[PDB]
């Protein structure tokens, strides 16, 4: 996680493969693994792809050259450095040279074409086709790289026009009048190209990303959408990402809804800014499942896939979150039986039934630490997780089942596990079930239970509480209501749950010896201060109680201390410190 | 509040329903790996309250230790010192320039046009989880009530925790 | 307690449900319930005592349900009428509410997606009913009675109760606005 680190670590072995003036393949073993490995963690900006390249380049190995070229395109949009790099490279090539750069050459122009500083690429491609015979294609490419507005494009036409000396004019309306258009869009967008190019550079300072001139150049870029603009919108969402403020993805999540490019290329933009988004964001993560979600309206087995896998990965980056495995067990339901109610009543049941016993036999190999993993859900269950997948078997069994017994039976089994043992939603559930048949008996239990020994958090709990007592009110009467208390200890249904909301640990204690072993008990030596424990000095027997009409029958016993050498005496067990601090 | 001897297995949002009902809450941070968070109150009464309400409270089967400690800037400028060893001089919390006449500590605006009588009995002020907005006694119960029973209806199905 | 009761409609001159501020109405409504559950034997089988449906009690909660936008609490109200779970409760709060409420044809009431949500969670809990009969009565004749053009307030609170129960008919409900 520490750059210099691994920087200063690439520059030590990379000195040490040079200044040891051979191949030395522990080094170079050594400087390719480190490579990987820092590749594998960041992001490789493009001088250290530059270096890594040139070093590989100095050790001569050709197709590792050519997985070394695909992994820097990996990670960047924008680099034509590279994308040149590698026509510098693969124009020394083999059988397969004159479709391979030709390839290489029209990816390159898929990607970076359209970018401000793009014109080497085209210049490249121009002197790459101008090396064969394949005139022809030098005529298209130039034609092409005419209609798009890049900076030296006054210079390109005119080098046009130059070699252009055998077939020139063949066409002078339609390639004169896109080189206009293109001149004028070119100058439309110089106050932009200008606004940023007297913003950037390194001060460690705002001025370095370039926020303001790249929000106010997107903006500009995303209202006036013509063509291109598309390819426009992403060159200029990738040239602003290369200097991980998601606010910017944020702005091109709904540029590329507005202006309805197909959801093939929506798709791949967040699942690339998934990967390169940094981890413990998570916004437009939950935006992309809502919009698998939603794209699988047109049904396709290609948004399953993907959903299935994303939350297989979000799953694994974060654990903790509940509401994963529910969009995740929502879809399995989903998309795995689709039923649709035009079916027999016989089929339909046994879908659902079939989905009961993959769920019962997937939570019990994950209580047991047996893992299947031809079943898929194996993989996601956590022990986090596994609360509401229980929680939906109770579902699924008493509501579409409606089987009594079973459900039932699976609250006494499950009750006592120790993962679902705190749960909001399985004690929800169980609040839901007991409140649907209406006994008070299980209930009652349940809510006097809640503080002692079922551990819920307080909202949750004064949530039960509150609502328990509405219904009790309005689903019960006094004969029930008197016959529910039992007096051994003070309980009633509808005033119990009001001195029990703050109080978790409430307990209705009646007892006369809570009298005599009172003074050292924490809550008197703090009163008045909490978290600080003093001992403080009292009189033993004080005579404050006895009205002076009572005190003059006998003579006063002269007073009984305790607690009186402690009066400077004043302890602080400090839990923020020593266990956090210190750690 | 310094909340020490956590799971680790818990979230933030599962804490704050913990630490919502006693007070309005000005949120801190969760430590990662540290097994102990904190959090952090508008008014002492409900700090207090929150103390003594919850101490050895299970969450996720572990007994919770919490006692008093700082906040973020304020531990920074603790640990940039146990290194040196040199002063750890503390500087206490702002105060709220106390005369205020509108506001009942330890009471929450559980949601969010107001033109009220402003007697007393009523909670005039209150805070939002910051902006701070005028109280209607008659809409806050309406709308707490309402949050009530959607958070049972959500909690149950796994989509709140 | 009943005739505390009694002092406090009396101090609104029998009109407890047209007060402005609902925790009063409600504490009161409550409070009422539980004393007339106790003072009348209960109408309905499987013993389920009539708690908030009484001619006394029902007409108070509809005269606070015609004020419709005036009056605040609303769906409070309304969705402890969803609690009754049995066979001849899960009729009459069908027919004497959601039903009249769809042919008086209130915009407050359609717009709404609580209201929505918890007709179908009325039909959805009851015990007499199977699971076929049950989702083929949610989504053959709940759901179509859905104007299209309501269906962007209707929709969110509405989805939340198809995602988590019926994920299997889920499209259907997607198709439909």
């Amino acid at each position: 996680a520490l750059r210099g680190l691994d920087t200063q670590f690439l520059q030590d072995n990379t000195a040490l493969v040079q200044a040891y003036r051979g191949l030395d393949w522990s080094d170079i073993s050594s400087l390719t693994q480190m490579v990987d490995v820092i590749e594998q963690t960041v992001v490789k900006y493009g001088n250290p792809n530059d270096s890594i390249k040139l070093a590989l380049e100095t050790i001569l190995w050709q197709i590792l050259r050519k997985y070394p070229l695909l992994f820097g395109f990996w990670k960047r949009f924008a680099t034509i450095e590279y994308q040149l790099f590698g026509l510098k490279k693969s124009i020394a090539v083999l059988a397969t040279s004159v479709k391979w750069f030709p390839t290489s050459l029209e990816l390159w122009c898929d990607y970076l074409n359209v970018l401000c500083v793009n014109n080497p690429n085209e210049t490249d491609f121009i002197r790459n086709n101008f090396e064969i015979a394949k005139d022809l294609i030098g005529k298209q490419f130039l034609s092409h790289p005419f209609w798009d507005k890049f900076i030296e494009f006054e210079v390109g036409q005119k080098n046009w026009h130059n070699v252009q000396r055998i077939y020139e004019y063949i066409i002078e309306v339609p390639l004169h009048q896109y080189a206009r258009f293109f001149t004028s869009y070119k100058k439309f967008l110089n106050e932009k190209n200008l606004k940023t190019t007297r913003n950037i550079d390194i001060v460690l300072r705002k001025t370095q990303t370039t926020v303001n001139e790249i929000w106010q150049f997107e903006s500009k870029i995303k209202q006036p959408f013509f063509n291109l603009g598309q390819v426009l919108n992403d060159d200029l969402e990738n040239w602003s990402r290369y200097l991980y403020h998601e606010n910017t993805w944020m702005m091109y999540i709904k540029w590329l809804t507005k202006k309805n490019i197909s959801d093939e290329v929506v798709v791949d933009i967040y699942q690339k800014a998934n990967t390169f988004l940094p981890l413990d964001f998570k916004t437009l993560r939950y935006d992309f499942l809502r919009f698998l979600k939603r794209k699988y309206r047109s049904n396709n087995t290609l948004f399953n896939n993907i959903f299935n896998e994303t939350v297989s990965r979000y799953l694994k980056i974060w654990p903790n979150d509940i509401l994963l495995m529910t969009e995740y067990l929502c879809m399995l339901k989903r998309h795995s039986f689709k039923n649709s109610l035009d079916q027999s009543p016989k089929e339909i049941l046994e879908k659902q039934t079939s989905f009961t016993k993959i769920l019962e036999t997937s939570i019990t190999n994950y209580i047991n630490n047996q893992i299947d993993a031809k079943v898929h859900l194996q993989t996601l269950i956590n022990d986090k997780n596994l609360s509401i997948v229980v929680v939906e078997l109770i579902k699924t069994t008493w509501l579409v089942l409606k089987n009594n017994m079973q459900t039932r039976k699976y609250f006494n089994l499950y009750q006592k596990n120790i993962l679902i043992k705190n749960s909001v939603p399985f004690w929800l559930t169980y609040y839901k079930f007991e409140k649907s048949n209406v006994n008070f008996t299980k209930l009652n239990k349940f809510i006097r239970e809640l503080g002692v020994e079922i551990y819920l958090p307080t909202t949750v709990m004064n949530d039960i509480l509150t609502d328990y007592k509405t219904f009790y009110l309005t689903h019960s009467n006094i004969v029930t209501y008197e016959s529910s208390i039992i007096d051994s200890n003070t309980f009633d249904p509808i005033l119990y749950p009001e001195l029990k909301m703050s109080n978790p640990k409430y307990d209705p204690v009646l007892n006369t010896t809570a009298n005599v072993d009172w003074h050292k008990k924490t809550e008197w030596k703090e009163a008045g201060h909490i978290g600080i424990t003093t001992e403080r000095p009292q009189i033993s027997n004080s005579i404050i109680e006895c009205n002076s009409g009572t005190l003059i029958q006998k003579p006063i016993s002269l007073p009984n201390f305790r607690n009186l050498e402690k009066i400077n005496q004043v302890k602080i067990n400090d839990l923020y410190t020593e266990e956090f601090l210190k750690e | 509040v310094f909340i020490g001897g956590l799971s680790s297995l818990v979230t933030e949002d599962e804490l704050r329903a913990y630490f919502q009902p006693f007070g309005t809450i000005v949120y801190v941070k969760i430590p990662v790996g540290k097994c102990c968070g904190f959090v952090q109150y508008v008014d002492r009464l409900s700090a207090e309250a929150a103390i003594a309400g919850m101490q050895g409270f299970p969450i996720a089967n572990s007994r919770v230790r919490l006692s008093w400690g700082r906040s973020a800037k304020q531990t920074a400028l603790l640990q940039q010192a146990m290194l040196s060893n040199s002063l750890q001089v503390q500087q206490q919390q702002p105060g709220l320039q106390q005369p205020n006449y509108g506001y009942i500590p330890s009471s929450t605006c559980e949601a969010p046009n107001v033109s009220s009588t402003m007697l007393p009995g009523c909670q005039i002020l209150n805070y939002s989880n910051g902006q701070q907005v005028i109280m209607q006694g008659s809409e806050a119960v309406v709308n707490s009530t309402n949050a009530m029973l959607n958070r049972l209806e959500q909690g149950s199905n796994g989509f709140m925790f | 307690l009943r005739n505390l009761l009694e002092k406090i409609e009396s101090s609104y001159s029998d009109n407890v449900e047209n007060v402005d501020d609902f925790e009063i109405f409600w504490d009161y409504l409550q409070f009422k319930t539980f004393c007339q559950n106790s003072l009348y034997s209960s109408r309905y089988s499987d013993s389920q005592s009539n708690g908030l449906l009484n001619k006394e009690l029902f007409d108070k909660v509809w005269k606070r349900l015609s004020c419709k936008e005036k009056k605040s609490g609303q769906e409070i109200l309304l969705n402890n009428l969803v609690q009754f779970y049995s066979k001849d409760t899960v009729e009459f709060v069908e027919k004497n509410i959601f039903q009249k409420i769809i042919e008086f044809g209130w915009e407050y009431y359609l717009q709404n997606g609580m209201f929505w949500n918890c007709y179908c969670r009325l039909i959805y809990f009851d015990t007499s009913r199977s699971y076929l009969d049950k989702r083929q009565y949610i989504v053959r004749k709940i759901w179509p009675q859905i104007d299209k053009k309501f269906a962007q307030s209707v929709l969110p609170s509405l989805t939340e109760f198809c995602e988590s129960y019926f994920p299997e008919e889920m499209d259907t409900l997607e198709e439909m606005f």
